[PDB]
């Protein structure tokens, strides 16, 4: 039984996130980067700022195109995975690509491309979510104009109770999994950038889920800020001194 | 690149400001729906659906096979779609695109998450043989919202599927026992306004939608936001209920 | 001076809004990471990272990519394309064919004349500092590292210009031109690359002088 | 035995076609279209009028290029078919495409492309044949210039006897299958556009086969005319009134 | 050679008007044919044939395998072609073209429809093990009519193949049972004129051909019209007989 | 970037002419090396290797499977690489280069017989252990080959056979008997730069790799790029390489 | 399966340690190619074709300062004991890559901007060294095609059987020896100028490697006179025609 | 004169390196198969095979491929691209446009005026022999076979022109123009092709005489 006396297997309460660790600017050859741990998830995102899209036919004359690639290392799962995309990888890449299309100021770079690469070194429930949070930090880290930051977490449902950031056992036996992504401006949830759901929920449980989700998103949002600022305090001072 | 999109896009947006849809229908009303089952006699199951001038056919084929090494107690359902180049001038001739794959996944999620087909009831040999259900979606005319037309068609096809037992000397034929009725409602989101059941011309504004799938008891069973846009939480609250109400009306046609 | 992140509410009056910000619903927001720069006339965000986005008046060193009868297509080392019109290069006398003054592969230092709405950049050479690079050397470093080689009030380039007696023109795009005694021009290269990799800018100005010192030894 | 008492399994004579039903213009977003039933064959054709070929290197500078694609839905056969092209689909596409290359005045549209798509929703013997007849109607319905109509039918050889429009049993157990396609102008067979043969025939059997095929072609030809004329009565009248 | 083809295309056409062929042959005569068996010792069967200056090699490999669930009482023959870049500059260095596929299929129809190999004599174990025969065609020099050259190499190779029973502990090696001689005759059609066994230069006029394959008793076992042109029923009537005849003379070469 | 790499290329060449490397390294010295094992707990084996700013992770996954018909008494080792587009905008989403990178790694391990495959048999002609070695580039700053080879053998050494998981008994370490180490050098004219950096590489992709085992024997060699190798230079670089491998081999004690 | 590859100073095929296998070389054998060569090396039967500097078409691979070199090694399905599925495999792609590089070091591509030199080599029958055999063939074809080259490329492999280094190893020595090392040198006026190709797999000592190179260099020169003779013989007539006209 | 192969030593003095050779290590080597011609000005290698590589002064026969104002783009059948500027076509007049002078399909006979560093060939028609072809017939032979068709000291084409009363112009790229009385052009045409395929050429000129007669008789 997943929930016992108000507690989940891992031991946390219905409204608690798993341990998170975030680190910005970890790759030297990428324009922007971020290492992120969300539970047993270990992901790394890299970004290659506005560059020349050479396959000329895919070149938009009025704005930049956004490309996002989600990929699992053959050694990130319990059972070795054959390298290469699958229908799932392709769908995750697409919905993630759209989440940033809605936030990036693409009009600023006609004929160019902004490629976002995300690799999950070790997977658990929510890698999709782990990846979005890392991409957001990586995009900021590269200095590409955005309307704000994107934060993502998922809500699940076990033993008929909504839970925040579901673990594997919960996603495999629960009654629903619902990953969300929000655009956050100045510490406030503005709108949603990604919404997906599989399961069985009542109209009333969906609304509650949005609320539970919003609460977790803001928490992750403060960790994204801390990671970035921490990493940028020094250059900021340098620039302030020089300027 | 352009043909008539911007002109039509300007027109669609133009009338939107007056809160009217170019065909004059309401923001919560679907186009006329026709469900015609049993059209491909050589298939275990089959159905053609007309959603306005949009058309799609779904075929259900079944053959025994081996189950996945993690669910030996379960039969298998594989959903795939072909958005053939014959459906529209934009459809590229070749392997499945991102769109073909996504339309199939949604159709596949509503059937599976609402558990319309009891997969445990399709086992032949614990970890050796189980029935394999192939649901193949084939677009014929793309005039908007192939997703919904496909979902309705898929479930209508299952409900008319006949298990080919005798053909494999595994028993006597019987109707695929369908226990639920998933239905999806797709809306076009333009700013802080939504259009239920968008058309090809309305789609000229951009591929920005929200799809909600319900089961027979009015529970949400699958949701999917698509396209690069921001969704206002208050529009979602409204569309959620509107969507549950539209799914309910559509679920009546199956009677 | 505080650091801001994209999505951060900067101001309540949109007419003051400038670089690195955007307006929505009467409010001003930051769109890039950087230092908040607010004065009485404006509200901006000083950038810390990213690729070179040109601004009117910037000096830049480019490589002629393509030749035309109406001018040259020049590579700025940025996502924005640039073009030098024949009307803006005073070294080309009428009777001369465009490929006689400037040709593919050649280097030049120009000025950002105009940035149209379609994002094209029109370059000009009709200025004091501008000129064709027929001799010397070119150095390339990340643009986000340009303000560091120039330093506070030009203190860095000065140390370099002075201590090595070499000519130096730092382009905003990150392309730098150096000329003088080959032995000295090489030391400049070396020092600019060190400055670029430098992880901790504590007393960098002093360490650079100590490098040019030991380096002048050999 | 296949032909017993002068009659064939399905019950028809040696010189008779299977039932046929044709419907011109059935697709709204195609430039031209046709729904055709020939035996247990349920096929549909769509044509997309002289459009711009995009992979620029395929663009022919002095005339239109023609592209034809024969395809079977996975549910059109007894055993579900893995979607995608196989070797015989490729050959059927190539041969069919050559038949129309000899009838379409592609010289009128240089740099352009006329795409013909045919999908077999339900397959039986002679599908190859059914698609050609469908495509021919869709081309007329699309309004593209042609020397005339193309009609196709096949001649099999059962129990040493030649038969028109063979059924599956005759194809699977006969001694030969020979598909044809002719150009027909004023109700007259002008020349052959498609010719293929498999089996064992005598120099005289070949010669008679052509004769049998031409007979069936004129019959199918009148069906093609009926289908089209029926459908165009209205617009015709409309246009006659305005003009 | 956008026009370089047209330069010699004009010459070929020029002489066609005067009713003559470029190298002086008759409109119904093949170039000198040369067949040479056993050229790839490691193969179970092979043959190299030179047709004019055109060259092709065919190799045959056998190994036991599982039959088709439908035909458990018969062997299996698979034909493949590689119109490799080696043969000509027009040959793209990639996977099977739309032309390699057709070439291999025609050759396969000739062998399959004439029952040149007794597949029923290749069963090792009803429904379990059966011999699988791989016929792989390989162009070496494309000087026109690789198809006919290929058909000849194909049977020549089959006629030299030795079932490798010893290697698979199934007994002593023996001749593959061949029981017929399929032969293809391709002609270039220009207007109302045909050129039997066209050369590379004659092909310059266009890719409009007609192929007819016959068996040992002169019956037609396969026909293929190719290219986008209209065929006159008269020419076809005359051509039908000319091809059966040409096929017979070529079939002589097989008596060694 | 053509020129940007040309600019830096001219810098590197300019310094080569004066007999110096742009980071002050000697022509025969490797950059700093860091080897961290067990970074992927879900893997049977794993190792992160940092060579200067170059980073690579190798994961080892193990599972029972059927052997090669021609060898029913030996386990199987399959090596693959993903030179993903992260940390090298030149990589496109396998390259002709990933193959050669994985191939070289594979050869070292196979020729030195670093893994006694005979000891991974479970049932003569049926069940055998399949060892999947998967290489994953993280940050490309030059010489991913040598870094990957170090990460590969290191991961194997930390590999723990999952016997219990597949009910074949107690878990135990993967048998490893040797220590392959490869050394790649950039070749410009009659000069060589051991352990080239992404910047030095701007001069051209003309290299020479040499792999040795614990007893200093050459176990694999690979000359790459469109250039001509001088014999005198090859005879000198041969010893230089064997010596460098020995020093690196010490990081495993 | 074999015991004692070097019995009484002789190998299984009967030869000494420093002797090549029988070789046959024929220049100008294809009509449609700009250059070609037929070459037999042991059970090896290979054919090389070269398509002179031609205009590369997809203008995204087109280099503006020189010609690009393309090489493609390919085994006919019937070239080996067990039928090989047609199509490139990891090893084919690698041989093609290493071989292309071998010629990039010798062909003067600077003389043909925007052009491409395609070298296609097919092995109709394989034995050990098919890769060395192809290069030898490729070299002749290029010469026969008129493409400018610093010199000629000659290749041969050195194996190691029972502690003994052997020239041009055979299938047995390769399948059961302790090392296989293919070489390729640029030869000028009958002089090994430098190395163009080098690969090794096995287990050798620092001293054995150096001995392999010298072994390889001797066999190489031998193969180099066979290349000349094949060429000269083929061109003697036209040469005399040109000396009479010119 | 013997045959030399690429890589063969021709001279120790690099001041003598001529066509088909190259200097390395202060020596001269042959780079193509060919006849070693030793003179006292150059140490060249007369080529025997390969594609056409023009040289200043060659009379070549090309075909119009592209049209523009600055001139015409012509295919001379070689890995070297060619262009015919307006400034070099006598028949060109300021009245009408270039489009009405030569279209994307015509055959011209021109001279190679200049071949620059990028191997870009510049054509010209300002010569007595140059003229747009709009008559006769064009035969195409392999360029390495043109010296046989011209024969020793022009021996061959002289023999053709006379015995057949025909006008002939041999382009170096291998394209030949023939003009005259239909029937005589056809025989000359035939003879040129047969000469190109000749296996043995000892006594070829007399043999072509007995052909010009047998075809002129029968």
């Amino acid at each position: 039984k997943l929930i016992v006396d108000g507690l989940r297997l891992d031991g946390r309460k219905f409204d608690e996130l798993r341990p998170i660790k975030i680190e910005a600017s970890v790759l030297k050859r990428a324009d922007g980067s971020c290492y992120l741990e969300m539970g047993k998830n270990k992901v790394i995102a890299a970004v290659f700022g506005p560059r020349e899209v050479h396959p000329r036919h895919l070149q938009d004359p009025s704005k930049a195109i956004i490309r996002y690639r989600y990929n699992m290392a053959p050694f990130s799962v319990e059972e070795r995975k054959r390298p290469g995309p699958d229908r799932r990888s392709i769908e995750i890449s697409k919905v993630s690509k759209e989440a940033f299309e809605a936030v990036i100021m693409k009009e600023l770079f006609p004929r160019s491309a902004i490629d976002i690469f995300v690799e999950v070194l070790q997977a658990d429930a929510g890698s999709r979510t782990a990846c979005l949070n890392a991409a957001s930090v990586a995009l900021v880290d590269a200095g590409v104009p955005m309307k704000g930051m994107i934060t993502s977490v998922a809500v699940g449902k076990a033993d008929g109770q909504l839970v925040l950031d579901p673990m594997k056992e919960e996603d495999n036996f629960g009654e629903a999994d619902m990953p969300f992504a929000f655009l956050i401006r100045n510490g406030k949830i503005e709108s949603i950038a990604l919404l997906q759901m599989d399961g069985r929920m009542t109209r009333d449980e969906v609304k509650q889920a949005i609320e539970l989700a919003k609460k977790g998103a803001l928490q992750i949002y403060e960790m994204q800020r801390e990671a970035i600022l921490r990493r940028y305090i020094e250059v900021g001072e340098e620039m302030d001194e020089i300027t | 690149e352009d043909i008539l999109v911007d002109i039509k896009r300007d027109y669609v947006l133009s009338k939107l400001r007056d809160n009217e849809r170019i065909d004059g229908r309401g923001f919560d009303e679907f186009r006329k729906v026709e469900i015609i089952p049993n059209v491909i006699e050589k298939a275990e199951g089959s159905a053609l659906v007309k959603l306005g001038d949009t058309q799609v056919v779904v075929g259900v084929k079944m053959q025994p096979g081996e189950p996945y090494p993690d669910t030996p107690d379960r039969g298998v359902i594989i959903v795939n779609a072909e958005l053939v180049p014959l459906a529209s001038p934009t459809f590229e001739p070749g392997p499945p695109d991102e769109n073909s794959i996504e339309l199939a996944r949604v159709v596949d999620r509503g059937i599976r998450e609402s558990e319309a087909v009891d997969l445990s009831k399709l086992v032949i040999e614990e970890g050796e043989k189980v029935w394999i259900v192939f649901v193949d979606i084939h677009a014929l005319d793309d005039d908007g919202n192939l997703l919904d037309a496909s979902a309705l068609a898929a479930i209508a096809a299952l409900m008319n599927t006949k298990v080919p037992a005798e053909r494999f000397d595994l028993g006597e034929d019987y109707l695929l026992p369908v226990r639920d009725l998933p239905v999806s409602v797709t809306s076009l989101i333009v700013g802080n306004k939504y259009l239920v059941d968008p058309s090809r011309e309305e789609m000229s504004v951009g591929d920005t939608t929200l799809t909600i799938t319900t089961d027979k008891d009015d529970n949400v069973v699958a949701m999917q936001k698509s396209g690069g846009y921001l969704l206002d939480e208050k529009l979602f609250d409204e569309l959620l209920d509107v969507s549950i109400n539209c799914a309910r009306k559509l679920r009546e046609k199956f009677k | 001076r505080k650091i801001v992140l994209p999505g951060d509410l900067l101001s309540t009056n949109p007419r003051a809004a400038g670089y690195g910000t955007y307006v929505e619903g009467g409010k001003v927001y930051a769109k890039i990471i950087g230092l908040f720069d607010q004065t009485e006339t404006h509200v901006r965000v000083i950038p810390l990272k990213g690729r070179y986005t040109p601004s009117v008046g910037d000096v830049v060193i480019g490589i002629i990519r393509e030749v035309a009868a109406n001018g040259w297509a020049v590579d700025i080392y940025s996502p924005y394309q640039a073009f030098l019109p024949v009307s803006e290069n005073p070294e080309m006398k009428p009777n001369k064919k465009p490929n006689e003054v400037l040709d593919i592969g050649d280097a030049i230092i120009a000025k950002v004349l105009n940035i149209d709405p379609k994002m094209k950049v029109t370059l000009t050479m009709k200025d004091r500092i501008c000129r064709p690079i027929r001799f010397g050397r070119i150095v390339a470093i990340n643009p986000a590292r340009v303000p560091r080689v120039i330093g506070k009030k030009g203190s860095m380039i000065k140390l370099l210009k002075s201590e090595l007696d070499v000519q130096i023109v730092v382009g905003q795009n990150g392309l730098i031109w150096v000329n003088g005694d080959r032995r000295k021009v090489s030391i400049a290269e070396e020092a600019i690359y060190l400055i670029e990799q430098e992880a901790h800018t504590e007393g960098l100005t002093d360490r650079v002088a100590e490098f040019i010192k030991r380096r002048k030894a050999d």
